[PDB]
Parts: C-alpha cells; sequence; structure tokens
C-alpha cells in the first residue's frame, strides 16, 4: 500500500509539488527514520506478532519471487514464554504459518485442510517430504539472561528459577507431543553476556538434551570487559557446556 | 453364592437398560461375582466410586482401566495400537465438555472437525469400546460399581455416566448399594434444577404440593429407566439363610468358636447366638430368647461378625462374667446407636443408679410406657 500511494504522489510531483505538503512528506520520513533508529538500537508488540501472519510474511520473505525457495535451510528463532499456553500460542502460530506456506506452494492431501491444534499441524506436516522447493525449518527457543539481583541464595538463582520454569514447559510440551522434538532442533542461550556465565546453563542443557533437545547454542565473545575475558569465556563455555560435535557456539567475537 | 450364581446366569443372557443392581457383605459378594466371570464378557476391576478425588469423570476412570486392559493385552503380542491411540487422543481433546464450568467458544470450531454432528463424547466413548472389544475378542464389558454408602453423593455422576454413555449394547453395568439414597440424591438434585426465586417466593402448600408431586414422579420415571426392575437382585440375607426356628436352615452356616475348632465343633450360628445371648442374658431357652435371637440376625453381617467374634474371644481370654463380657459387646455393637440415644457413655459411671435412668429414658423414646421395661426388641427403630 505504501508502495503504491508514495508512487503515486512522487508522478503527481513529477515537475513540482506543494512546498506545505512537501514540507509534511520531509517530517513524515524523518520521524520514520528516528523512530526506526531507535527501534534498532534497542514486549507488547512483539506479543502482537504471535499471529500466522508475520511468521507467513518471514516465509514468504525467505522464498524468494521465484518457485523454488531463495533459501534452503531457515533457523526459526523465539522467545520462550513463562506461560504453558502463551508457548503453545506461540508455537500453533509459527506452525500454521509455516503449513500455510509451504500449502501456498505444494499441492497434496493435507488431511486437516483447516488444522486447529498443534496436532492437526503436525499431521498435516510429517506428509511434507525435503525435496527442497521451499524452505526447511528449525525452531530454538531464547535464554534470555538478566543480571542477578541484590539478595538471592546464590547468584542468579531467581533467573534460574525463571529458566527452569520455561525449561519445564518444553520438556511437558515435548512429552505431550513428541512429534515437535522433529521441529524444535537445539536450544539456544543469548542476550548480553555479562548478565550471566554460561556455567549457569549446564545443567538446563544437559536436562534439556535428556529430554530429547538435540543441539545446543549459546552466544558468547560477542561482549565482554576485555579480551583476554571473552576468551576465557569462550573457552569455558566450550570445556563446561554439554557441546557434542557439529553444534554452534554463536557470536565468539573474542 | 446361589445368589451370586443366578446373577452370572441372568447377565450372561443379556448379551444375547443394561445395568444390573444389587441391594443389601456387598463388596463381597461383588468380588465373588466378578472372581465368577473370571458367552464371552470382560470384567473390570471394581469401581469404588467413594474411593476416588472429587475430581475425576466416572468415564475417565473406565477410560484409564481400559487403556491399562488394552494395552498390556496389546503388549502381550501392531496397528491396533496405533489405531487405539486415534480414540485416545479424541477422547483427551473432547474431554473438556465435562469439567468446562463454561463455554469456551474455541471449542466450537473444534467441534466443527471430523457421526451425528458436533463432538459427542458418547458415541466417541462408543467407537472406543467397539476398539476394546474388537480387539479383546469379547462380547462385551462389565463396569462394576461399588456402594457409594461412604460417599453417596458420588453415585450421582455414575449414574449420568450411565446415561450418558453407556447406552450401549456392547457394555452392561454393575451397580451396588441401596435404592433409597439413589432416590434422594437424584431428588435432591431434581429439586436443584428450580430457579431459586421461583420456590422463594412460591412457599405455599398448594404451589409445594404439586412441585412436590411433579419432582417425585419424575424420580420414580428416571429410577425405573435407570434401573429397570427386571435386572435388579434383591439378595438373601443371613437370617433368610438360616431356619427362623428350626424349620428351616438351607446352608447351614456354623461358625467358629474356639481357636481349635477343627470344622467339627462348629456350633452352628444360631445355637451360637442363643448360648451367647441366654448366658449372657441368662434368659433360658424359651420362646422370647429365640424371637429376641430372630432379632439378631436381622443385624448387619459386619455387625454380627464383630458382636460374635469378640463374644467367644473375650471369653476365652477369661477363661484360659457373660453378661459383662457380653455387655462390652453390645456397647461396642451399638455404641453411635446407644451415643444418638443420648444415654450415658462414660464407662466409669455405670453402677445401677444410671441404668434406672437410662431405661426410663429407653421407655419414653419408645413411648410404650405399658411394657417398655420388658425392654423389647421390638420398636421400629433399629436404634
Ligand atoms: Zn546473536
Amino acid at each position: 500500500s505504501e508502495f503504491c500511494w508514495l508512487t503515486g504522489l512522487l508522478e503527481k510531483w513529477r515537475f513540482n509539488a506543494p512546498e506545505g505538503l512537501e514540507r509534511l512528506l520531509w517530517i513524515y520520513l524523518l520521524i520514520q527514520n528516528q523512530y526506526l533508529t531507535l527501534l534498532v538500537q534497542r514486549t507488547m508488540t512483539e506479543l502482537r506478532e504471535e499471529t500466522e501472519k508475520s511468521y507467513l510474511s518471514r516465509f514468504k520473505h525467505a522464498h524468494g519471487a521465484g518457485v523454488y525457495s531463495q533459501v534452503r535451510y531457515l533457523e526459526g528463532r523465539f522467545a520462550p514464554k513463562s506461560d504453558p499456553n502463551k508457548m503453545q500460542k506461540l508455537l500453533f502460530s509459527v506452525l500454521r504459518g509455516y503449513w500455510e506456506y509451504l500449502s501456498a506452494h505444494m499441492s497434496m492431501e493435507w488431511v486437516h485442510e483447516k488444522p486447529l491444534t498443534i496436532s492437526q499441524v503436525l499431521d498435516n506436516l510429517e506428509l511434507v517430504e525435503p525435496h527442497g522447493k521451499c524452505v526447511e525449518l528449525a525452531l530454538v527457543p531464547h535464554f534470555i539472561k538478566r543480571k542477578p539481583k541484590n539478595g538471592e541464595a546464590y547468584p542468579h538463582a531467581l533467573l534460574f528459577k525463571d529458566l527452569k520454569n520455561q525449561a519445564a514447559i518444553l520438556m511437558d510440551m515435548l512429552k505431550s507431543e513428541p512429534r515437535l522434538t522433529g521441529w524444535i532442533r537445539g536450544v539456544d542461550a543469548a542476550a548480553n553476556e555479562m548478565h550471566a556465565p554460561p556455567e549457569l546453563f549446564c545443567p538446563l542443557f544437559r536436562v534439556l538434551a535428556k529430554s530429547g533437545i538435540a543441539h545446543f547454542t549459546y552466544h558468547v565473545g560477542e561482549d565482554f570487559p576485555h579480551l583476554i575475558s571473552g576468551i576465557r569465556s569462550i573457552d569455558d563455555a566450550l570445556r563446561f557446556l554439554p557441546l557434542r560435535n557439529g553444534d554452534r557456539l554463536g557470536h565468539c567475537t573474542a | 453364592k446361589s445368589l451370586r450364581d443366578q446373577l452370572v446366569e441372568s447377565i450372561r443372557n443379556s448379551i444375547a437398560r443394561n445395568v444390573f443392581f444389587v441391594d443389601g457383605g456387598k463388596t463381597t459378594f461383588i468380588n465373588s461375582v466378578v472372581k465368577s466371570l473370571n458367552v464371552n464378557i470382560k470384567c473390570l476391576p471394581t469401581i469404588d466410586p467413594t474411593k476416588l478425588p472429587r475430581h475425576e469423570p466416572i468415564l475417565v476412570t473406565v477410560t484409564a482401566r481400559l487403556n491399562k486392559m488394552v494395552s498390556d493385552k496389546l503388549k502381550g503380542y501392531r496397528k491396533q495400537k496405533e489405531q487405539w491411540q486415534n480414540h485416545l487422543a479424541q477422547l483427551q481433546r473432547g474431554l473438556h465438555l465435562l469439567t468446562d464450568k463454561e463455554y469456551k467458544p474455541e471449542y466450537f470450531s473444534d467441534a466443527l472437525k471430523l457421526s451425528i454432528g458436533g463432538q459427542d463424547l458418547s458415541e466417541i466413548f462408543e467407537e472406543l469400546v467397539k476398539r476394546a472389544c474388537e480387539i479383546l475378542d469379547c462380547k462385551a464389558i462389565l463396569i462394576t460399581f461399588d456402594d457409594i454408602d461412604t460417599q453417596f453423593d458420588a453415585g450421582w455422576d455414575v449414574l449420568e455416566s450411565i446415561r450418558k454413555f453407556f447406552n450401549s449394547r456392547k457394555l452392561v453395568v454393575v451397580a451396588t448399594g441401596d435404592l433409597r439414597l439413589y432416590s434422594q440424591l437424584i431428588r435432591g438434585k431434581q429439586y436443584e434444577n428450580y430457579s431459586k426465586t421461583l420456590l422463594e417466593q412460591e412457599k405455599e402448600s398448594v404451589r409445594l404440593a404439586e412441585r412436590g408431586y411433579m419432582v417425585e414422579h419424575l424420580e420414580q420415571q428416571y429410577l425405573l429407566k435407570l434401573f429397570p426392575v427386571q435386572k435388579r437382585i434383591q439378595l438373601k440375607t443371613m437370617l433368610q439363610l438360616v431356619g427362623e426356628k428350626g424349620k428351616a436352615g438351607k446352608e447351614e452356616i456354623k461358625v467358629k468358636t474356639e481357636p481349635s475348632m477343627q470344622d467339627i465343633d462348629a456350633i452352628d450360628v444360631r445355637q451360637a447366638i442363643g448360648d451367647a445371648v441366654r448366658e449372657g442374658l441368662n434368659l433360658r431357652e424359651g420362646s422370647d430368647a429365640d424371637m429376641y435371637v430372630n432379632e439378631l440376625l436381622k443385624q448387619p453381617v459386619r455387625l454380627l461378625m464383630q458382636v460374635l467374634q469378640d463374644f467367644y474371644t473375650k471369653k476365652y481370654h477369661a477363661t484360659s462374667s457373660v453378661p459383662n463380657l457380653l455387655r462390652n459387646a453390645l456397647y461396642g455393637s451399638m455404641l453411635s446407636n446407644i451415643y444418638r440415644a443420648g444415654l450415658n457413655y462414660e464407662q466409669h459411671r455405670f453402677g445401677m443408679d444410671s441404668l434406672c435412668k437410662d431405661i426410663f429414658t429407653y421407655v419414653k423414646q419408645d413411648r410404650d410406657f405399658n411394657t417398655g421395661f420388658y425392654l423389647r426388641p421390638q420398636s421400629e427403630s433399629e436404634a
């Protein structure tokens, strides 16, 4: 819509423009710019992304303008929610978006043409096969590390409370529907590093692995007090996290 | 015994509502019955409704026992398994209908998925039983439910489980208890259907009356359908199982009185009772003592067995007074009976003082006033 509108406006102003409207256009464009800069340099708005519209958009962009998907393998990273209900809502949104994306390109017996539950969605999806025409999704929950609080039994105790909560939620969905494991492939711990050192997560990663989480990821080396500090972070992550062959770390800028 | 056998025959010629009922011990008889069936019908572990958390549906309980039976008959020796989980998941998903205190709209489109139209949990259950008997190669399933004397309220719930889910020809119900409580509970929540303002406003004899007539008629008619009389069981009582005054005695019972009791010292049952009374009653062997013991052979088997098991137990203990060893037994037998009688409770205040006042209280409560001091167990109340 904006594309068409600005196109028409510019066409009408091909030779000249009313200065008042034109001042309106500077101000509009500028406001856009600074708001955008603020945003990039940076919750409810993200929650508004919890419809099968944003993810379908993501998928259509990932696919090129052609019949074959421009990308092959996509990683779908999502923030875990402390509510089982919010968790499942997000998951169903993502899955339905992916199914609709694939449907928009392939014709086949979809069992549930209008699925409504994650179970139905997986029922649709399992009939899909890796030809490569469309994108192949892999999903990963974020772990956000917050600065430790003033008073607690041990460092990052409360943050660990929250993270175990999210993890219990996740493993219990895994139990209820084991089929998702073909889709929730790995878990990643992101966010500013100094707020928590990695070891806080090794038991978390271990229990998740036993839950059935293949793959693990953890941001490192990105930001740090001293380059030596970043290097130490990275190596300790190596020697502590339950990372197997082929796992992937992240930035490691140190 | 014989009763359970006729019952076995009756349910057997039923697969050829579908709910047998047993009036009334009760649990022992039902357990024996289930053992009897071990014409292929598969039994369920007995359902003790009173022994269930306040939040379960009879249907979920049934589904759980069915799950175990199907799965283990399945681990014995596939796609039947695979087919079963489909029904299981359908049940899980449609399960909310019962629990939900409100309708969530999302359940609507849920009901819009796919043979009657909707998400009938009862039909889902019927395909469930279809699969179950198809896999177990049995003609039907018996659902065996315990009396709800300890909680007569949960029973209602089993009643609706029956009505809404068990209107199938491959399932048969075995209920147990006293239909009087059934009547009350069904009535009680019949009354609960009215509008509070309605009765709050129409508190006059006339309208009270016709609504009572309506509720009572509906209770009667609904009990008719739920417990059709033909398949109800009256059951034989202990005294009915024992000669009234010796001119009877199909299947002598005989009880153990001494630890040795090598099956030849069994002092009848009627005779043991008569000895216990007469000697503890210093009662002679006349007609009233007989009829006294007849009004003893009524008492529920648990009470009588305890009262006649503590009798000879303590007699043997003391022998390595009959009236006091027996009095202590009667005390335990009727304590809450005596307790609600409002009579002397402490045992340190027996004397003969309290006895006269307590006899006065008994005679006044029995009205009588003519032969009350006879203390005849002739009153209408078993208390
Ligand atoms: Zn990053």
